[PDB]
């Protein structure tokens, strides 16, 4: 990835190996968990669309996973084409490369186009687009590998409070809905589900309590 | 923007001129980094040292064949040979440097210079730049070609790199 | 490998041994899979010839394919040597002569030669290309690998169609035949070869099914 | 093909539809002979590559014999691209290009090159070329499908010499060898695998003895 | 269909009625093959859409056929008003309107408005345009009428290897789904199929072997 350098020249510096030691043993031990999305988008900060094909290339197993998202990355290539068409317009004074479908996911574009795109005023955001759509498709497939459904998420009869609400927000953020809808479902799912033990507790409390008072209330 | 390289030209090892070239890579880009390139010699081969093997005056200079040296050969920065870029400019008078090639879509590094308007060659070759500087010397290579192209003394690229 | 220095010239810099360490390393707990040309591409970028056969001779075991990649990096240098043939005479002051195809190897030359072809003007590439022919080695080697066929895949009954496709996938991108005929595959033999129920669940979709639905249609 | 057209001036014309149905009609009852090959010859005089691509693609059934035929095809052409180098240029306003090993089969060269190549003065042979070409695939065609050797040609106990001498000359015409072989073949093969009686007979004649004395011996 | 004449102009001529009866005969007789496709494109060279349509119409049984080939000319002449849409404003004196995807079949347009079409200045083919619809209709048509796959080819043990490759041949080019995959199936479902004997046979002259050698192995 490009990064600033002294004095205010950006310079292109080649994707350090311990980076991509650390996205392979992230992917190794966390297999497709949420958090993977903002640790992709913190080991990439500012990368060229070569330095993330290599991060999704380097990774072990998963191929349909990897597969959805390449998927994915066409897909959106294909609407920002049918979305960014050259309509006939006066020319401009000044030429600035233009970035494709092709030329934004880093197939057909050699480094040294992209690396202009990146560091010629005004820039070209080609690395925030590219990240957007591996955002996507990680979005895709951390909500794919969803276990079970956040309507199936039960309380167990002895099962504390504590690691059922772990289990069912861990469960809500992998699931994928606008934030209304989880706001309705935080009200009318979570309390319903309880053990009736603390559900009566936490009915006595009131609807629109929050989760410390529900937490402390169930608590031992 | 656009690069420009030269070439320092040579008739049997006299120095004769410099004629450089701008490289219209802002409308086929990947046609003029590729004769930048070989130019620079920077991936390892090159036009350097390479000379006009074929050369009819008032029509054009051709050259860029450095594997072997006749017209059978040359190769490109992607491979031996790659696709028509596009055919956006047109071959219209002298001075447009042209890619050769042996139909479509077999471009490699042989390229032309024209010495005259050629627009019989539209729609079949690649233009991808001009001379910038440098046409009294593509003209005084003339002397030395013929009607069937044969030249008559070694015409060679001396040196070659980008200046801008 | 050459890096570059404040005022931007790069001269020769000793090996890391961390970057051996992890490349051995990788080869060892991976074995030879589709995803060490990748990290190899990555670890060794700017390294001279010197390096590479360092890189290559470090790696103890599997010596059948190190002798495959040898015979391969040898089918090349002879390739090239017979396309490219040198001149003899006198050099050129300002010019250094330029390598054989067992130079560019590295094999008969020092490490100062190598660098001066590399900072030379024009610069001359032959850590790429080994690297280039190194890359191509690795992929023979990642071919004979392959432990199943393309055309031999057909799933169980109880194996689960997410396995199915990642056996296939990991076997095609293990075949690497070509692009085009790998399109092919994916929509052929990934549909021909389904469980029966699954199967007509699919056949459902038609052949305009996307691999999402394909997935999706499935579960559950 | 292209005839003489009056006066003068040859223009193309199309093949007609009845030559096609003639060609259909010897390749399905006269199947693969030797006199397929004289038969082709005449009905496709000065035919363009794309008439003899037409007459080649129409055959129905035979599919490993069309095969063999365009593999022979491609090795020509690969034998007359090795032995007849095209430079690469632009060509001269009259005059046109040298024929590649590929314009000669009609694969990328359209009709309008053809009929200039055949037209131009001095014409250039691509029609004749290709037709010894198929020709020469011809011939190993029918001397694959021989159902038996010549060498194991022999006359039955009471089979005429009529039938024996015609099916061992047809099979040796089928057979492909030089005629000066053929010349001790048949001197050494005809009289010995006869019958002893009419063996007998030729021997009383002599050796040097012709076909028709040799035939008026053993007649009736 | 229309004809140069001697000063060099064509004309709208009357479609030969034995061109009616050859094509009704060699399309009932041989009903759906490979090679019906090759004679189609010969009988019909330079024909109007109108002669086209009756040429179809003609065709007495096999409706699915003709309704399958009438469908995929409808979604051919949608897909062409669709890629191109007529330009408003002022025309030019010397230029004059274009026809619609529908009239290029040739269905709500009158013959003069076709002959104009094909002699206008310059000439608008729309009869090869027709000519290349009708053709892939025939290709899906002979398609369809396949009797096998191309995986399901297994040589039985007395089936000769000549017939086994006539059928492999025949139903691979039925297939037509690709070129090179045309020549990735010819080196490997060729060789992966033969009976146990005659197959090593062919694996003592490894993949280098060519058809020829091929088949004189297991020949006598």
């Amino acid at each position: 990835p490009i990064v600033q350098n002294i004095q205010g020249q950006m310079v292109h510096q080649a994707i350090s190996p311990r980076t991509l030691n650390a996205w392979v043993k992230v992917v190794e031990e966390k297999a497709f968990s949420p958090e993977v999305i903002p640790m992709f988008s913190a080991l990439s900060e500012g990368a060229t669309p070569q330095d993330l094909n290599t991060m999704l290339n380097t990774v072990g197993g998963h191929q349909a996973a990897m597969q959805m998202l390449k998927e994915t990355i066409n897909e959106e290539a294909a609407e920002w084409d049918r979305v960014h068409p050259v309509h006939a317009g006066p020319i401009a004074p000044g030429q600035m490369r233009e970035p494709r479908g092709s030329d934004i996911a880093g197939t057909t574009s050699t480094l040294q186009e992209q690396i202009g795109w990146m560091t010629n005023n005004p820039p070209i955001p080609v690395g925030e687009i590219y990240k957007r759509w591996i955002i996507l498709g990680l979005n895709k497939i951390v909500r794919m590998y969803s276990p079970t459904s956040i309507l199936d998420i039960r309380q167990g009869p002895k099962e504390p409070f504590r690691d059922y609400v772990d289990r069912f927000y861990k469960t809500l953020r992998a699931e994928q809905a606008s934030q209304e809808v989880k706001n309705w479902m935080t009200e009318t799912l979570l309390v319903q589900n309880a053990n009736p033990d603390c559900k009566t507790i936490l009915k006595a409390l009131g609807p629109a309590a929050t989760l410390e008072e529900m937490m402390t209330a169930c608590q031992g | 923007v656009n690069p420009t390289v030269f070439f320092d030209i040579a008739v049997d090892g006299e120095p004769l001129g410099r004629v450089s070239f701008e490289l219209f890579a802002d409308k086929v880009p990947k046609t003029a980094e590729n004769f930048r390139a070989l130019s620079t010699g920077e991936k390892g081969f090159g036009y350097k040292g390479s000379c006009f093997h074929r050369i009819i005056p008032g029509f054009m200079c051709q050259g860029g064949d450095f594997t072997r040296h006749n017209g059978t050969g040359g190769k490109s920065i992607y491979g031996e040979k790659f696709e028509d870029e596009n055919f956006i400019l047109k071959h219209t008078g002298p001075g447009i440097l042209s890619m050769a090639n042996a139909g479509p879509n077999t471009n490699g590094s042989q390229f032309f210079i024209c010495t005259a308007k050629t627009e019989w060659l539209d729609g079949k070759h690649v233009v991808f730049g001009k001379v910038k500087e440098g046409m009294n010397i593509v003209e005084a290579m003339e002397r030395f070609g013929s009607r069937n192209g044969k030249t008559s003394k070694k015409i060679t690229i001396a040196d070659c790199g980008q200046l801008e």
